[PDB]
Protein backbone atom coordinates (compact mmCIF):
# COMPACT_ATOMS: atom_id res chain seq x y z
CA UNK A 1 0.00 0.00 0.00
CA UNK A 2 2.91 2.59 -0.03
CA UNK A 3 3.14 0.84 -3.38
CA UNK A 4 -0.56 1.66 -3.72
CA UNK A 5 0.30 5.04 -3.21
CA UNK A 6 1.71 4.73 -6.80
CA UNK A 7 -1.46 2.93 -7.61
CA UNK A 8 -3.23 5.01 -6.20
CA UNK A 9 -1.93 7.89 -8.44
CA UNK A 10 -2.18 5.74 -11.42
CA UNK A 11 -5.81 5.37 -10.62
CA UNK A 12 -6.26 9.16 -10.41
CA UNK A 13 -4.63 9.85 -13.49
CA UNK A 14 -7.21 7.07 -14.85
CA UNK A 15 -10.30 8.59 -12.88
CA UNK A 16 -8.80 11.86 -14.93
CA UNK A 17 -9.24 9.50 -18.49
CA UNK A 18 -12.73 8.65 -17.12
CA UNK A 19 -13.48 12.11 -16.10
CA UNK A 20 -12.33 13.15 -19.45
CA UNK A 21 -14.46 10.14 -21.49
CA UNK A 22 -17.47 11.29 -19.40
CA UNK A 23 -17.31 15.09 -20.29
CA UNK A 24 -16.87 13.56 -24.03
CA UNK A 25 -19.66 11.50 -23.32
CA UNK A 26 -21.69 14.81 -21.96
CA UNK A 27 -20.92 16.07 -25.72
CA UNK A 28 -21.79 12.82 -27.30
CA UNK A 29 -25.04 13.37 -25.42
CA UNK A 30 -26.14 17.17 -26.18
CA UNK A 31 -25.06 15.98 -29.89
CA UNK A 32 -27.21 13.09 -29.25
CA UNK A 33 -30.22 15.48 -28.02
CA UNK A 34 -30.34 17.64 -31.10
CA UNK A 35 -29.00 15.18 -33.80
CA UNK A 36 -33.08 13.09 -32.26
CA UNK A 37 -34.16 16.27 -32.03
CA UNK A 38 -33.68 17.08 -36.00
CA UNK A 39 -34.95 13.26 -36.46
CA UNK A 40 -38.10 13.60 -34.92
CA UNK A 41 -38.66 16.60 -36.74
CA UNK A 42 -38.03 14.79 -39.98
CA UNK A 43 -40.28 12.20 -38.78
CA UNK A 44 -43.15 14.87 -37.78
CA UNK A 45 -42.60 16.27 -41.41
CA UNK A 46 -43.57 12.90 -42.69
CA UNK A 47 -46.55 12.29 -40.75
CA UNK A 48 -47.44 16.13 -41.37
CA UNK A 49 -47.36 15.13 -44.93
CA UNK A 50 -48.99 11.45 -44.39
CA UNK A 51 -51.95 12.73 -42.30
CA UNK B 1 -29.30 53.14 -36.18
CA UNK B 2 -26.68 53.91 -33.28
CA UNK B 3 -23.12 53.01 -34.33
CA UNK B 4 -21.85 51.22 -30.50
CA UNK B 5 -18.41 50.91 -29.76
CA UNK B 6 -16.45 47.61 -31.04
CA UNK B 7 -13.13 47.78 -29.27
CA UNK B 8 -10.56 46.24 -31.10
CA UNK B 9 -7.53 46.47 -28.70
CA UNK B 10 -9.76 44.13 -26.70
CA UNK B 11 -9.88 41.86 -29.30
CA UNK B 12 -6.29 41.99 -30.43
CA UNK B 13 -5.53 41.58 -26.82
CA UNK B 14 -7.44 38.57 -26.83
CA UNK B 15 -6.39 37.45 -30.26
CA UNK B 16 -3.03 37.98 -29.14
CA UNK B 17 -3.69 35.91 -25.54
CA UNK B 18 -5.37 32.87 -28.12
CA UNK B 19 -1.93 32.48 -29.91
CA UNK B 20 -0.12 33.00 -27.05
CA UNK B 21 -1.67 30.55 -24.77
CA UNK B 22 -2.40 28.05 -27.76
CA UNK B 23 0.37 25.42 -27.08
CA UNK B 24 0.22 25.84 -23.44
CA UNK B 25 -1.18 22.82 -21.72
CA UNK B 26 0.78 19.51 -21.72
CA UNK B 27 -0.93 17.63 -19.71
CA UNK B 28 -2.98 14.59 -20.68
CA UNK B 29 -6.09 15.90 -21.38
CA UNK B 30 -4.93 17.38 -24.51
CA UNK B 31 -8.49 17.18 -26.30
CA UNK B 32 -9.26 20.49 -24.49
CA UNK B 33 -5.68 21.88 -25.98
CA UNK B 34 -6.95 20.55 -29.59
CA UNK B 35 -10.48 22.98 -29.45
CA UNK B 36 -8.13 25.15 -28.34
CA UNK B 37 -6.26 24.66 -30.81
CA UNK B 38 -9.59 24.71 -33.26
CA UNK B 39 -10.40 28.19 -31.44
CA UNK C 1 0.48 32.04 -37.48
CA UNK C 2 -2.22 30.79 -39.56
CA UNK C 3 -2.72 29.06 -42.97
CA UNK C 4 -0.86 30.18 -45.71
CA UNK C 5 -2.48 31.30 -49.02
CA UNK C 6 0.19 28.43 -50.38
CA UNK C 7 -2.24 25.86 -48.30
CA UNK C 8 0.19 25.81 -45.06
CA UNK C 9 -1.15 25.86 -42.04
CA UNK C 10 1.79 27.28 -39.79
CA UNK C 11 2.51 28.21 -36.47
CA UNK C 12 4.37 31.71 -37.11
CA UNK C 13 7.73 31.98 -35.53
CA UNK C 14 6.85 35.14 -33.35
CA UNK C 15 4.27 33.00 -30.91
CA UNK C 16 7.37 30.06 -30.91
CA UNK C 17 9.81 32.39 -29.64
CA UNK C 18 7.22 34.05 -27.12
CA UNK C 19 6.62 30.02 -26.06
CA UNK C 20 10.49 29.33 -25.88
CA UNK C 21 10.54 32.83 -23.83
CA UNK C 22 7.80 31.84 -21.64
CA UNK C 23 10.10 28.62 -21.24
CA UNK C 24 13.02 31.41 -20.56
CA UNK C 25 11.52 32.87 -18.00
CA UNK C 26 9.53 29.96 -16.28
CA UNK C 27 10.86 26.33 -17.03
CA UNK C 28 14.23 28.43 -17.45
CA UNK C 29 14.19 27.15 -13.62
CA UNK C 30 15.84 29.37 -11.49
CA UNK C 31 13.84 28.08 -8.32
CA UNK C 32 15.41 24.92 -9.35
CA UNK C 33 19.12 26.55 -9.47
CA UNK C 34 17.81 27.52 -5.77
CA UNK C 35 16.62 24.28 -4.90
CA UNK C 36 19.88 22.71 -6.49
CA UNK C 37 21.98 25.27 -4.84
CA UNK C 38 20.06 24.29 -1.62
CA UNK C 39 20.12 20.70 -2.46
CA UNK C 40 24.10 21.53 -2.53
CA UNK C 41 24.25 23.06 0.75
CA UNK C 42 22.30 20.16 2.20
CA UNK C 43 24.36 17.24 1.16
CA UNK C 44 27.60 19.34 1.85
CA UNK C 45 26.43 19.89 5.57
CA UNK C 46 25.40 15.82 5.58
CA UNK C 47 28.69 14.79 4.23
CA UNK C 48 30.87 17.84 6.11
CA UNK C 49 29.40 16.67 9.39
CA UNK C 50 30.66 13.15 8.33
CA UNK C 51 34.19 14.44 8.19
CA UNK C 52 33.96 15.63 11.68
Amino acid sequence: VSSQRALQTALEALSLSFSDIGIRMVDAESALNHLDFMWLSVLNQITESQI
Amino acid sequence: LSYPDINFKIFSQGVKNISHLAQFKTTGVEVLQEKALRV
Amino acid sequence: GGELSSGDKVNGLEPQVKTKYDLMEKSNMRKSIKELDEKIKEKRQRIEQLKK
